[PDB]
């Protein structure tokens, strides 16, 4: 590993607005992503949020519907977009990516951003 | 951000016990996966244990799986190294580290924003 994971330690969004969480690479060669995961915080452990993987994008929540989109044009942006803010949005997301390597192995990596929501 | 700092490093029998500290500064402890490093002399910087968020799941290098184990005060914003049966190679400097990391990675030095100063740990043959 790997490419590195730029991502800032918070961010805050409008209730009701809409915010987006930076998680973003420079793609690097010997790479490959095969997998996007956003994670919350439930307690003392995350959940998965969202998945993207070869057959798309899967939210893993009905009340994500619509309302989570991750960035999938620039290669390397897999920032997470939450749609109208609820106060309940206030949570530590996750950023988490798989690269595989020529060996066919994975490696994972991680980063935490902590979300405020105002108003 | 998280400025840390040791304590508790110093000198030990061989077959020892000893108890290292990390304060961490800042308001955003929550965040950030802590982690002990340590680096002998003449030898490249190697991972020993780290800890989540959480204040439970932890990680250890394979040279201290049985003998050390690693703990956090989330609420007094540190993090504990508890050593024991210390042996003459496990004398170096040991720093605390702290990275955004949740689960993974945590074994790399690449994946820690911020170190502290680093504290001495002799082990007397």
């Amino acid at each position: 590993g790997h490419p590195t994971l730029k991502t800032p330690e918070s961010v805050t969004g409008t209730w009701k607005g809409d915010v987006k969480i930076q998680c973003i690479y420079d793609p690097l060669r010997g790479y490959r992503q095969v997998l996007v995961k956003w994670l919350v915080r439930h307690g003392s452990d995350s959940v998965t949020i969202f998945l993207r993987d070869s057959t798309g994008d899967h939210i893993q929540q009905a009340k994500y519907r619509g309302r989570l989109k991750v960035s999938h044009k620039v290669p390397g942006d897999v920032s997470l977009q939450i749609n109208t803010l609820q106060m309940d949005d206030r949570n530590h997301y996750t950023c988490e990516v798989t690269w595989q390597t020529p060996d066919g192995n994975q490696v994972i990596r991680d980063k935490i951003i902590e979300l405020r929501v105002r108003k | 951000q998280v400025q840390l700092v040791e304590s508790g490093g110093g000198l030990v029998q061989a077959g020892g016990s000893l108890r290292l500290s990390c304060a961490a500064s800042g308001r955003t402890f929550s965040s950030y996966g802590m982690g002990w490093f340590r680096q002998a002399p003449g030898k490249e910087r190697e991972f020993v244990a780290a800890i989540r968020w959480n204040g439970g799941s932890t990680y250890y290098a394979d040279s201290v799986k049985g003998r050390f184990t690693i703990s956090r005060d989330n609420a007094k914003n540190t993090v504990y190294l508890q050593m024991n049966s210390l042996k003459p190679e496990d004398t170096a400097v040991y720093y605390c580290a702290a990275g955004r990391w949740d689960k993974y990675g945590s074994s790399f030095q690449d994946e820690y924003d911020y170190w502290g100063q680093g504290t001495q740990v002799t082990v007397s043959s």
